Parts: structure tokens; C-alpha cells; sequence
């Protein structure tokens, strides 16, 4: 209850109780006005873009909070402390509060900008909990809260793309108004505060699997199921086709009677690291793998959940399979290899395919005295019957949630970057600096305004996740596999700030290091 | 050493469908082998060479005469084994 | 409440109850902006220092109260109404209060500091009351409340240094977020206050013992044990070896069977005051005494508790083994022998030994008829079974408490500055501006904030340490030493301000002045 | 490159006492120095040589005239700074 009295305290604790977590996160933001408080439409007909990249929208000029990565919640020690010793976790319930606004004012009277204290401007904040808007959140966008807690960021400007007949727009496009929901004016001496409570998501398995698919029967006895060991006698002159069947295997492992099947696959291009083996094309866009959507391509990128290549093939990546992150000193624009982070996905070769690889081989024809027997070679594989897979990985840099669109009917609603497929996710916040004008003419004039007071805001803002972890309860005997930093005299500490204060994040760390059986 | 082993030595097609497989995936080893590698010996020329460098063979468009093509397979630490196969195609 | 309202009052009193006395201290703060607002690492690697000077840590924008000198509490009229008549005291418990926030912002433009009061603008604290971080204080730093009470004093920056190989950084070097920690928002209107309550410390013993430890005994009678008084009888000849052994002593008191012994010593080196009886060599660092740790020297310095000198011997001092305050018009660097004060530490000779003196000689060889008894001489002593030591005095400069270390083992834990050493110390209270942004651009931009607005803080501190003093049991019958100011026409008065302003003690004054016998 | 520095470069050691330290343990690095190595260039023969592998020299028996030692220091990687030191001894 200002203006002489904070309107909130900084909290930006990580407790860990028994099964469940509370992470505390608080930051402080910077919101700007957008479009000089107008809602411009944007499109693709301005610039001129491709074929495949046209788009029509809206740009408004409110701001919103995404709080959709994990390292808004998790340091890399709660993460460590998190991936070593937990089978799972999910969310229960979020708590977002936002404190402390300060509504600056400034004037760049003959260059000199003078930033001035405005106490009497609001600001308006929405919590969009009827979900009635386009949902941007995970889309994996820019803008979140910063990994460093002493980080002050800049909020991002909400637009929302509709329908196009390329950069046109059909009658079906949406314009949604966004003043035209019951917003919260807010002095320097109000709060903004909500709570929330996630659905009963599944568990994200943080494990690895310490058994194949293929390798789930007992080594030393042997089936009592037969098979066709061999269409030719071999009598030691020519073919003789006489059908010996045998029981197996304790050895012939590959031929016996599975029970369970991989998971389904859609193969990405084998693309190495190491650039002398790779074909002098340009490759991507001609050899990636794409879909049809109302007559435009579009990249799968990264796909389902597959695993990235085979047994110590390092070198080799899907095309459009993984995720990549940036690091720092990387643009946004043709960046080269060794300014991003290339997350290897390998843990999950017990249950899922190689993105880069054939899900196995088909027959085409009828064999006969005729003909041979020849097979096709599979490449895309939906879901058959008996398939078992497990989902991608999460990262400490990739999103936490998603939003499940609301279609007719959806096939395992897990999200293709990771994360928790919700049907109603936590709802955008919404922000934007009430426009406040400058002085009108003495007549009375019909046209709006062209002029107003030049503002930003500031302030605090809280999200309190609490979630529910999933304890371990193997009888390994030999040692885990976990996430430890490198012991040795190192030039600077991972995860930590450098010599002139930069928060550098050196690699994406996952979360499957525990070793559940299959 | 690497041991390999070549499906049959000795095939036996009937013209006028050449159409086969050598399959040297059944060679053994006591690790991972890193590589397959065919090469060939006898016959004449005007093949369609389909992977060279991998474990199992699509044949196509062969002549009547002998061929002779030659798996060759690299353990880690590199060790290698050349074991031969012969093509008898006749009508 | 603000802002019409101050949030608290200034207390700066000093009671004197029976058998305790509260000592309030009020002080008026200033704290910038450091780093601004980065954790810059810190190391040795810049500037390239010594083999035994490399260090690598980190360097916060937060700030610390550093209460922990003796003046803080005690005018010197109040330490000597406690010196004078007091055994003994400590500390039961503390009230530490932070009031009338006021955070200022400078705009510098056109060359012009026009300093504008802020309203909206938060100041974070937290007390670090589970001790998570480094404990810097009890490393006798500057940056205390001020010894005069109308003095401003500056906050200072808290870096903390950890583990390195050389100027790297092994895979042990903890990092320390301290936005990682709840602390409090406050504007100009609240105020932080928290409690303590002390351990159960012993009392510092604040007298000097009336009896040498080898003059234990009765003048008059003699002893009942007999030792060898003569290895050699005289027979105006030679040699005989009779091994005459006699009763004693009332008189020949030095070779008497004593009951205990002197404290543990290690030789510092004897320097003159007067420089022409000194070595012409340097000296220091070339014949100091430092111990190895980790492979890197390191001077004792002050070492443990002992003795400054013999009898009538004030021109020596040991090299690294006396407290030497700073006074006025000394600075950082290479000052001379007027402007410091070495603590002359002569009222534990009874009980401690000298350090710059042998403690002993032990013997080497097995004595014969063919083999001299050689002895050798003992330099450095670890405690033996039956030695009473006494340890290092306090003075009204010098540091109150010190942080016991979390081992898992320690030798009697006196901090070798004196003081209380306490396991559980004063916490940490560290403070902060919070970073207000100064104009975002209108585009959404990925990269942090690379400008703030310039702003600083100022407010009211206050420390009220209840003490608990030992009254005195004395059956002393002539007149005892006591802490007097020297009474004579002087120019200016001792402990007081000068001509412009400048508060100057003069002289160390430590705490020994009553005489307990032993 | 490796920065060394010694104790003072010049010396004066009045006879009959022979017994002088040079102290090469100032010399700096940006990072630890793996050994400091005192080698001689002047002097006389008949002295007690003790540690020239080592950091605070321990010098002995010292003959009146021009001695002359040098420090060198070794980084990780390797690299040397030969500093020297005289050692004016008069009676």
C-alpha cells in the first residue's frame, strides 16, 4: 500500500520438502509502450516473404510474462539436485504476484532524455484465465524471465497470427480487442496477484531405461515359441526349400518372438558435425523432412521423439531432430557451430527409433518359385498396435508446458519440443501502460490522438511453482550415472557470471540420469 | 582376428530374373564391427552398384557368367578378414 | 510509515545496569551502486600477482554491516568505566534495526549532479541467519560503523573468495547467487529489524594475573621433593660424579619441582623500534615465520597469544605478533613507525611466554663418560598436558567476534586477533539497491540491460549489543592500575575532535588492567 | 612470459658474517610457477650449494668479491625469465 510502502517482498527461495519442490523466482521487469498504443495489423504483403512464410496478424500493445522455461525456476544446483534423485516430477499449482510498480515518465526535451517519477499512471494488468485468446506460450519465444535472478528484462509485445489466404485474410480471421476484456488498473502502490493449479499431467519420466527392447528375455533358457530358421536345405549342391522351423533362442536373440514393438518414427537426414562429410548442397530445404498444411511446408523440426544416433556416432545429428540452443555471442542469424548447443538425445535408444534411420524393413511382393522375395524399406511408421515409446527430454533452458489445442481429437498429447501437454495451461498475463495523453487543442477536435506522454513501467514480479516429485525406488546395486561438474583447475566456473557480469549457461543439461529397468 | 562369414559361398540364379542378396551379416566378432565392405573380383561390367560399404547386399542386373564379389569387416582396434563369395549364374 | 513519518528514532545510549550493559549505536549510511549490478568474478589472472598472492572469487553488488570493532559500542569513556573495574565480559545478545530509507538518484547531465530524490525505489536486505555464505567478517576489514557517532559512513562491497588452483578455479569453487536468497523489499517507509541471542562464549578475561606462573609457591617453607642439585663433587681435584641431590627450595626457586607450564609459543622475529639495532636487510618475508597450506606461505601474524617482550625491553616488538593500528595521516602503503600503533602485549608474561624468546630447551643425546649432555634448543611448542596459557587482549579498535569454522576438529578456538570465537556468529545483513532500468527500446530485445539509472541510498543504522560483565571479587589491598587520561594543560584532548572535524584515538587501549591472583 | 623478480639485485654482506638469503619467492605469474631454478654465473669455487631447486636460497661461506646468481622461473606451459642477482661482499 504505497507510495511510501512496499507493495511486496522479494522471495526467490527453492525448498525442497519431501515429495514436493517449491521454487520461488523473482524478477524485475521493464515494460515499454508498443506501437504507440495502436493495434497495427501485421502481415506478410509489407516485406514480401515466401510462399510457405506468409502470414497476416495483429500487433498489440500489451506485454506478457512467460514463465514457460525451467531455469525461471530451477538454478543449476536445484536442477542437479532435481536429475540425480527423482524417477519424475509435475507441477501442482503456481502462484504469480507482481509488486512494486514504478510508472517513470520521459521527457527527451532538446536531446537530453530527463526520466521522470509519474505517480498517478496505472498500468493494467489481465490474467487471461478463459482462455478466449490466441495462447503465443509455448511457442518457445524469447522474453522469459532471465536465468540470473539479478537480471532486469525487457517484456515482450503480444501478437497473434489468423487465418490467410497467403497475406490476405479470410473471413474467418479473428480480431480480438484486447482492452475488451475486464483488465486491473494498477497505481505504485497495488499488487497484481493470482493463483493457479495445474491438471493431473502425467509424470515426465526422468529416467533412462538400463534395458533394451529387444533384449527383454532371460539370456540362459530358451523359448518354447518356433520360428523359420531356413527356406533352403542345404544339401550341398542347389536349393532344396524344405522349411526347417527350430526353437529359440538363448543365442539367435534377433529372429526370436518379441512381445512389444519401438515406437513410431519419421526420419530426419543424417548430418554430421564434422563438415568434410557432408554433401556440398544447400540441403537444408531440399532434403528435409516436411508436411503439407493447407497447401504450405513446413519443417517438422524437431519431430517426435526419437534418438539422435547410434552406438558412439557422436558426430551425426538429425536435421531437424534436436534441440538447439543458443549460446551467447550467437545472432539470430547464421550463426556457426560452435555458438550453439546441439542437445544429444541418446538416452532413450532402448524404446524409441534413430531419427536418422529406417524403422525397419516391410515385404512388397509374394514370394514364389517365380519371383524373389523382395522388401521395401520403411521410413515413416505410425503408431501400430503393441508400440512402445517414451517422450523427449526436457532441458533446463526448454519449455516447461504447452497448450493442447482445442481440436476434435488428439494422439498422446505430449508436445514435440518436450514438456507438459496441458489442456489448460497457466494463463496468459497480460500488461500494458495506460495511455496517457498530452494536451489537446482548445476547439474540440474528432480525430483520436497523435500525441501522447512517452512512459514505461518497472517493477517486481513473483512465480512461485510448486511441484511434485516422484522419488526413486530402485534396488541397483552398482552406481548412478549423474550430472557432476567437471573437477579440474578450470579458467571460470560453470553457470556462474564472468569477469564483467554475464550469466553464461556452457551446456543443456537434461534430466534422464536414473536407470529405471523396462 | 575379425571373423567373417559370407551367406552361402555358392548361389545358384536362374535367368532371366537376377534379382539377389549376399547377406554377410551372420560375420561374427567378440566387439562391435564398424564397418561392412564389399568389393569385387570377377565379372564383367554394366552393374547398378548399390552400398558398397554396408552389411547386406542388393544385387541387380547380372550377367550369366562368374562373379566373385569379397566382404571385408573392421573391428575396433582395426583388424581385417576377407572372406569371398562366388556368383554362379546360369539360365 | 512513511513518507510523511520517520520509521524510527535515534538511540544512541550506553546504560550501566548491576551485571549488564547496553550499549545502543546509531549511525547514518550511504550505500552505491557496485559492479553496477554484476557478480564480476575476481581473480589474480589480471593483474598477475605472487606465487602465494593468487586468489580467484567473486565480487557481488550487495553490502555488508560489519559491527564487529570494539568502538562501535563503547565510547571511551564507557570502555574505561568497563576496563576499570570489570574481570570480565561478553556478549548475551544483539538488536540490530535499519530505518529512514532514503534512496537518492543522481543525473549527471551536462556535467552538473543534480541529485533527485527517489520514492518508488526498493532497497533489498536480508539477514544471512543459516550462514550459506562466505563469512567475511572477523577478517578485520574497514567498513564498520564509524568510532564517532556523527560520522557518515560508506557500506562496504561484499566479495568472497574460494578455492583455486592458483589463479583457476578447481571443480570445488562454489558460486554464491545472492538474489538466490529471500530478502526484503524496502522503500522509504519500512525498516529491517531482526534479533540475536549469543552463545554461551566464556568471559573475555579482562585482568592480568598478580603472580608469574614459576612463583607459585610459599617464599618461606621449602619442599618435600628432593631433585639433583650436583653432578660433580667437589674434591678440589677432578671430576667424581656423586649425584648429590638436596631438598629445596625457599631460595633457589628456579629448579624446583613446579606443578604446571607456560602456554604454547613460536618465535617471531625481535625487531627494534630504534632502526639502528636492525638487520640491514629485508627482512621482512625473508626471516618472518608462515606456514604452508596448500602448497602456499603464509605469515602467522599475530600468531598465538604471548608476550610482546622481556622486562624493561619496550624498543622490541615481534615482527608478525602484535596487533598494529592505523592511525590518522597513514596510509595504505609504506607508512612510517609514527603513524601506526603497536599494541605493547605485556600483561600475560606471568602465564604466556615471549615471542621472541625460546620456550625451553630440551635435552638431545644420552649423557656418558664418553658423550657431553648436548642440548638442543626448542623454538616452536604444541601443547603438552599441563600448560595454562592466556589469550590474546582486546582493544577498543580491535575485532569483537570471529567465525569458528566448520571442521570437523579445533584446538581450543580463540580467534588469534582475540575476541569471542563463536560458532554461530552475528549473521550476515547484507543490502542493496535494487536495479531500476532506465528506457527499454520499443523493439523487444534478448540481450539483458546494458544501462540503469545511476542511484544510491542513505539511512539510519542501528546495533544495541547487550553485554554481560564479571564484576570484580578483588581482596587486593594497595591501589590497582587503572585506564587514566593524562591530566596536564595538553593542546588538544585525547579521543576528542580537532580543530576541523577529525576524530583521532590516539593510543591503543586495551582491557587488561585488574589483577587477579593465579 | 613468466615474470621474476629477485629479493634486491644488489647486495652488501660485511665480513666476518657470511650468511645471506636471496629471496626469488616475489617473482609473480598469472597462474602457479611450476619450480624456481638458481643457476651462478661469478664467484669463486668452495661454497656450500643448498637447494638451487627451490625458492628462498640458504647462501653460505661466502668469499669477499663478486658473486652473481640467477633465478629462473617456469610457467605451465613452459616458459623462462632469467633474473639475476649480484652479491657485492666487502669486509
Amino acid at each position: 500500500d504505497g507510495v511510501g510502502n512496499a507493495s511486496g517482498n522479494w522471495h526467490c527461495d527453492s525448498t525442497w520438502l519431501g515429495d514436493r519442490v517449491i521454487t520461488t523466482s523473482t524478477r524485475t521487469w521493464a515494460l515499454p509502450t508498443y506501437n504507440n498504443h495502436l493495434y497495427k495489423q501485421i502481415s506478410s504483403a509489407s516485406t514480401g516473404a515466401s510462399n510457405d512464410n506468409h502470414y497476416f496478424g495483429y500487433s498489440t500493445p500489451w506485454g506478457y510474462f512467460d514463465f514457460n522455461r525451467f531455469h525461471c525456476h530451477f538454478s543449476p544446483r536445484d536442477w542437479q539436485r532435481l536429475i540425480n534423485n527423482n524417477w519424475g516430477f509435475r507441477p501442482k499449482r503456481l502462484n504469480f504476484k507482481l509488486f512494486n510498480i514504478q510508472v517513470k515518465e520521459v521527457t527527451t526535451n532538446d536531446g537530453v532524455t530527463t526520466i521522470a517519477n509519474n505517480l498517478t499512471s496505472t498500468v493494467q494488468v489481465f490474467s487471461d484465465s478463459e482462455y478466449q485468446l490466441p495462447y503465443v506460450l509455448g511457442s518457445a519465444h524469447q522474453g522469459c524471465l532471465p536465468p540470473f535472478p539479478a537480471d532486469v528484462f525487457m517484456i515482450p509485445q503480444y501478437g497473434y497470427l489468423t487465418l490467410n489466404n497467403g497475406s490476405q485474410a479470410v473471413g474467418r480471421s479473428s480480431f480480438y480487442c484486447l482492452e475488451y476484456f475486464p483488465s486491473q488498473m494498477l497505481r505504485t502502490g497495488n499488487n497484481f496477484t493470482f493463483s493457479y493449479t495445474f491438471e493431473e499431467v502425467p509424470f515426465h519420466s526422468s529416467y533412462a531405461h538400463s534395458q533394451s527392447l529387444d533384449r527383454l528375455m532371460n539370456p540362459l533358457i530358451d523359448q518354447y515359441l518356433y520360428y523359420l530358421n531356413r527356406t533352403q536345405n542345404q544339401s550341398g549342391s542347389a536349393q532344396n526349400k524344405d522349411l526347417l522351423f527350430s526353437r529359440g533362442s538363448p543365442a539367435g536373440m534377433s529372429v526370436q518372438p518379441k512381445n512389444w514393438l519401438p515406437g513410431p518414427c519419421y526420419r530426419q537426414q543424417r548430418v554430421s558435425k564434422t563438415k568434410t562429410d557432408n554433401n556440398n548442397s544447400n540441403f537444408t530445404w531440399t532434403g528435409a523432412s516436411k508436411y503439407n498444411l493447407n497447401g504450405r511446408e513446413s519443417i517438422i523440426n524437431p519431430g517426435t521423439a526419437m534418438a539422435s544416433h547410434k552406438d558412439d556416432e557422436d558426430k551425426f545429428f538429425p536435421m531437424s531432430g534436436v534441440m538447439i540452443f543458443g549460446k551467447e555471442s550467437a545472432g539470430a542469424s547464421n550463426t556457426a557451430l560452435d555458438n550453439v548447443m546441439i542437445t544429444d538425445e541418446e538416452e532413450i535408444k532402448a524404446t524409441n527409433p534413430v531419427a536418422t534411420e529406417r524403422f525397419g524393413t516391410v515385404a512388397v511382393n509374394f514370394q514364389s518359385s517365380s519371383t524373389d522375395p523382395a522388401t521395401g524399406d520403411v521410413h515413416a511408421m505410425g503408431a501400430l498396435p503393441g508400440m512402445v515409446w517414451q517422450d523427449r527430454d526436457v532441458y533446463l533452458q526448454g519449455p516447461i508446458w504447452a497448450k493442447i489445442p482445442h481440436t476434435d481429437g488428439h494422439f498422446h498429447p505430449s508436445p514435440l519440443m518436450g514438456g507438459f501437454g496441458l489442456k489448460n495451461p497457466p494463463p496468459q498475463i497480460l500488461i500494458k501502460n495506460t495511455p496517457v495523453p498530452a494536451n489537446p487543442p482548445a476547439e474540440f477536435s474528432a480525430t483520436k490522438f497523435a500525441s501522447f506522454i512517452t512512459q514505461y513501467s518497472t517493477g517486481q514480479v513473483s512465480v512461485e511453482i510448486e511441484w511434485e516429485l516422484q522419488k526413486e525406488n530402485s534396488k541397483r546395486w552398482n552406481p548412478e550415472v549423474q550430472y557432476t561438474s567437471n573437477y579440474a583447475k578450470s579458467a571460470n566456473v560453470d553457470f556462474t557470471v564472468d569477469n564483467n557480469g554475464l550469466y553464461t549457461e556452457p551446456r543443456p543439461i537434461g534430466t534422464r540420469y536414473l536407470t529405471r529397468p523396462l | 582376428p575379425p571373423i567373417a562369414i559370407v551367406s552361402p559361398q555358392f548361389q545358384e540364379i536362374s535367368l532371366p530374373t537376377t534379382s539377389t542378396v549376399i547377406d554377410g551379416s551372420q560375420s561374427t566378432d567378440d566387439d562391435k564391427i564398424v564397418q561392412y565392405h564389399w568389393e569385387e573380383l570377377k565379372g564383367p561390367l554394366r552393374e547398378e552398384k548399390i552400398s558398397e560399404d554396408t552389411a547386406i547386399l542388393k544385387l541387380s542386373k547380372l550377367v550369366p557368367g562368374n562373379y566373385t564379389f569379397s566382404l571385408t569387416v573392421v573391428d575396433s582396434d582395426g583388424a581385417t578378414n576377407s572372406t569371398t563369395a562366388n556368383l554362379t549364374v546360369n539360365k
